[PDB]
């Protein structure tokens, strides 16, 4: 259902929140939240260790009185950014489609810096999707002295 | 005589990469495993160069 | 003894109105406007009738300045269930809400009302000569949070002198709240509120959640039941200055025998001989199991092992209602064995405090006719595990760098976070390393640190 | 009269919780915490009900250590007949175990878990100062087994000075075993943990098999029967400390009474007046047959001929419970007329010891109500063959260099196996040099 | 290296005796194997001088 | 020679360097264990080499 | 230089003792061999590890 | 003070070697036990004079 290139395997979520305006208690909801939290190791990133939210109201959105939704931090957006950016660079290499994108003020520095900061956000995103600097990736999980 | 051999073993020390914080938790375990394997071989070579040269 | 009461944040204002209406039902302040017992307007002028004195308009109104820039909490203290029994005109609203952001309060969003709260504290500090300190209701990050308490404490230590700064520093449960950033303000607490204070306490929320979900079995895991029980603990601590008599073990020697050191600043609380509303069916009134379940984790606010935390002080407190000779009768019950691991340079005995006059019971909650209590409050080195848990949370968050750019472009500094880490490390090592028995300095030859 | 026991290995934790369940059932230490005989919660510490510590507000816990790398064993223990009063804060286990070997659990993967249980040992060592050795439960190849012990005995004998201790080595049985390389781990355990020891005694599972299928006529070789029998035997051993009587001597007195030499170190635990629902019904108990049936070969933990088995010591333990009068009558009815073949140039003084205040028998087991105990802790110099047979099998399997490749890349060398063979050959040939009767 | 690179070559040239035997399975199959272990360390430092001539 | 022998055991006693006390108490305990290992082995070999001379 | 002279001087300072007696001290002699060779190699690797 | 500490060890070696280990009973084994404990305390004093003087 998630409106992206779906990959729970490629998922390192940072902050999730689902508003439960269906009239029911949150104890079983939090138990199932713990079950989903610990049943997969992709979610285990351990920054801000209370990175969930359970907000419950009593005002229904529509005639279906008890229902919910999904909001949650998205980490499989790297393939979306790549799927858009590399087909931007597909039609940039041959100065493709300068029919009327030759604007009133045009430079090569603007497009070059645009793709360089696109690279510097996708590379930093993939550096944060890797380099497990909180789970066990430090030097002090296996003693202290390993040369 | 073996003051260059201890520089060779210090180059084996210099073949050590960092333990890679930019390294997947399965992969720097492999770095540690190839580390301990190579110093097992280095310890065999060390007792070789200790026992053989003493004669 | 006419200490100034400050209440900021959502928890501070919430438990402020709750506890002051608990004093209203305790001191008899009827919704008419005055008590039917003593006919002096507003309040009395006894030794215990001293919280309520003449400042406002001749009517001895309850004395608490209520300031918070979150306007909805000021609205629900203005439009709750009592409209005139508080200060009739001295509650000033806040215009723009901090909205769960602490760092805006100390630097950006709370700076317009610092002059107003200075005017309020100059109004309420030139009052009657009895002033043993400050009944601070501290919070971390709910409303403004630690912002107004922090600026008040720093300018009260550099401008008002060296008055005592008694804090209720709540360390709330992340389950019932919604913020995640809370370790940042809880560790800036050490930098901005701990050194320039003089005395402090601790109230918690995890153990009340644990008993309400499992032990006490009340289906109310929100801030309301937390307020209902912290109101009982605030009434219990204020009963020293509220119940004067033969055994009025008041704040005067209390502040002496709580804290031994500069950074032994953090006490502990173990009040839980509680009987619930679903236990309110004439059950066992016990003076034995409330002595027998003291060091079990049920009474403890933070789950810590007493087997590892040495105590340099112990302040026993059994507030009952039955007999002043039951003080001696309970001295001769369980105190004889008490082989408890101590530091080798601290005393052993237990102080005793009772309030033999029976109180007035709070209605409409989860409590029976409670009359007797147990609390083994002291400064323990067993909170080192709790502060190590907080430091583990902060180390994980600082490795994750959550809301760092939120919390640096307003007046903070990464070196300021380093100095806050060093202050937290000082508070650690005065409980981790120095706090344990340091007998290993006499002399031996094995290869140790000479 | 205070001691804290550690247990490693799967069968070690099994015999540990079986024996502790028997302890708590026979002192009246209920799962309600308190013992109902008096008004102290959790347990007590008076003279001999002293297996506790004031952890809470008078709360007392059955202080012991349960350690194994395989994590499900503590879960299946904690859902047993003594469910929730085991410690919720020291049941330390790993994630993946060594899985039936020695080298990986000792050298490589246990090296980051030795310091954690060492810190736990230090935290329990900051507690009450009563110390009379240790009680270490282990096997040769059950769980981790030799991997923890071969390191932690050296760590105890270096880090904790020269303090006395005691250990339990479960001698294996190839008819119910689960491995083939048991000569290798047996010879390695025997050169390592015995030279850094103070007291030990080996219990053979094949001896339990013999006294069950060949002496009791039962037809169930399951580890539950072994756990109950070990619980009974170790309870009878510990009952001197656990209950006070006429000669309520400490375990330190026992270990300063038994051991003659660092090499001459092991007893032959002689307790087979075998009992069940069959051999306890309408029988009569006397102090003659249970004492005359000791020296025979089909009563022993390790096999030995009675004339070829030479007793350097003949120490004895009695559960008593009626009188010391009949024990001091049997000292002449049985013990005085003992001209049995002995060791030359050593004293021939028989020792007896009676401990009153009966330990309650096992509830829900198999044996009916029984009274006497003949736990005669002798020793035998001819147990050199009981390890020489393993050395012979290790010679016939070791010249083929079998299973060597699993024990090469984890730190050791072939010189270690040669040293282990040298150590066991030294122990054996020292027994036929001076242990077996010489000039 | 680059003149000491041949110094490890004269180290292997110097202390490599003929495999004189001592017992079965030994000194002509496992001391030969530790010599080939030395050769595979030489191979590894050859693919590691492949990357120091890169710089 | 006695001069070279005791001067060289003094020189390897200088190879018993001052520690690095940085770290927590557990890291200092690991440092303490390494210290006990090195002190134990080095004074045992000091007395052993003295006995091989005379004592 | 002086380091390798020290290491080989300690190597030649571990002679093989005479075999005599009723095989009591021989196991201690083997233990002395293996241990003292281990810490002379440890001193070697420490000295060449600083340099 | 270093040459003092080496020439005295020289004089602990020099002036008194072990006396002639031939006595006309098994009590010469007893006095050889005396002299091996004597070399044990020479071990003791030799690890005093280098560690409590120059360390």
């Amino acid at each position: 259902n998630m409106m992206a290139a779906c990959d729970p395997r490629h998922g390192r979520y940072l902050t999730v929140a689902a508003v439960f305006r269906g009239r029911m208690s949150m104890k079983e909801v939090d138990e199932q939240m713990l079950n989903v939290q610990n049943k997969n190791s992709s979610y285990f990133v351990e920054w801000i260790p209370n990175n969930v939210k359970t907000a419950v109201c009593d005002i229904p959105p529509r005639g279906l009185k008890m229902s919910a939704t999904f909001i949650g931090n998205s980490t499989a957006i790297q393939e979306l950014f790549k799927r858009i950016s590399e087909q931007f660079t597909a039609m940039f290499r041959r100065k493709a489609f300068l029919h009327w994108y030759t604007g009133e003020g045009m430079d090569e520095m603007e497009f070059t810096e645009a793709e360089s900061n696109m690279n510097d956000l996708v590379s930093e995103y993939q550096q944060y999707q890797d380099a497990t600097a909180d789970e066990q990736g430090e030097f002090e999980e296996e003693g202290e002295e390993d040369e | 005589d073996l003051l260059k051999a201890v520089r060779l073993i210090k180059f084996l020390y210099q073949s050590n990469p960092p333990p890679n914080p930019e390294g997947t938790r399965q992969a720097r375990r492999n770095r540690r495993r190839r580390w301990r394997e190579r110093q097992r071989q280095i310890h065999s070579i060390s007792e070789r160069i200790l026992s053989t040269y003493l004669g | 003894r006419e200490c100034i009461s400050i209440h900021v944040g959502q928890a501070g204002v919430q438990i402020g109105n709750a506890c002051w209406e608990l004093y209203c039902l305790e001191h008899g302040i009827q919704p008419d406007g005055q008590m039917p017992s003593d006919k002096t307007i507003g309040g009395g002028d006894d030794s215990f009738n001293t919280f309520f004195s003449e400042t406002g308009a001749g009517k001895h109104v309850p004395r608490a300045v209520f300031v918070d820039l979150e306007p909805t909490v000021i609205d629900e203290v203005r439009t709750g269930t009592y409209r005139q029994l508080f200060h009739p005109e001295q509650l000033i609203t806040g215009k723009e809400d901090a909205a769960n952001n602490y760092a805006r309060g100390h630097y950006t969003i709370g700076k317009e009302i610092i002059d107003l709260v200075l005017d309020r504290i100059r109004k309420l500090a030139d009052q009657c000569t009895g002033l043993q300190g400050f009944s601070v209701f501290h919070s971390f990050g709910g409303g403004t949070g630690s912002g107004f308490t922090s600026l008040l404490m720093e300018r009260l230590s550099v401008d008002y002198g060296k008055k005592s700064k008694l804090e209720f520093s709540i360390y709330p449960a992340p389950q019932v709240s919604t913020a995640v950033v809370e370790p940042y303000n809880s560790i800036l607490t050490t930098h901005t509120t701990l050194e320039h204070s003089d005395c402090a306490f601790m109230v918690d929320n995890e153990a009340i959640y644990d008993i309400c979900r499992r032990n006490l079995d009340i289906e109310r895991p929100t801030y309301t039941n937390l307020n209902r029980l912290i109101g009982q603990i605030v009434s219990s601590i204020t009963a020293s200055l509220r119940f004067d008599g033969a055994l009025n073990v008041d704040l005067t020697e209390f502040q002496t025998n709580l804290v031994p050191y500069p950074r032994a600043h953090f006490p502990l609380a173990t009040y839980a001989p509680v009987i619930s509303a679903e236990k309110a069916y004439h059950e066992q009134l016990s003076v034995a199991e409330i002595t027998n379940a003291c060091f079990e984790p049920a009474n403890q606010m933070v789950k810590c092992d007493p087997r590892h935390g040495k105590y340099m002080a112990c302040c026993l407190l059994y507030r009952g209602d039955v007999v002043p000779k039951d003080v001696n009768a309970a001295i001769a019950t369980i105190k004889t064995k008490r082989t408890i691991q101590f530091v080798d340079w601290c005393p052993t005995g237990f102080k005793v405090g009772i309030n033999y006059e029976p109180p007035t019971v709070v209605p409409g909650g989860d409590l029976a006719k409670v009359q007797r209590a147990v609390c083994m409050l002291s400064n323990t080195t067993a909170i080192a595990e709790a502060w190590a848990r907080l430091d583990h949370k902060f180390d994980l968050m600082y490795a994750k760098r959550a809301f760092v750019h939120w919390y640096v472009g307003e007046g903070m500094e990464e070196g300021e976070f380093s100095e806050a880490r060093e202050d937290m490390a000082a508070l650690e090592k005065d409980y981790e390393e120095v706090g344990v028995d340091s007998v290993e300095g006499e002399g031996e030859e094995e290869g140790e640190e000479y």
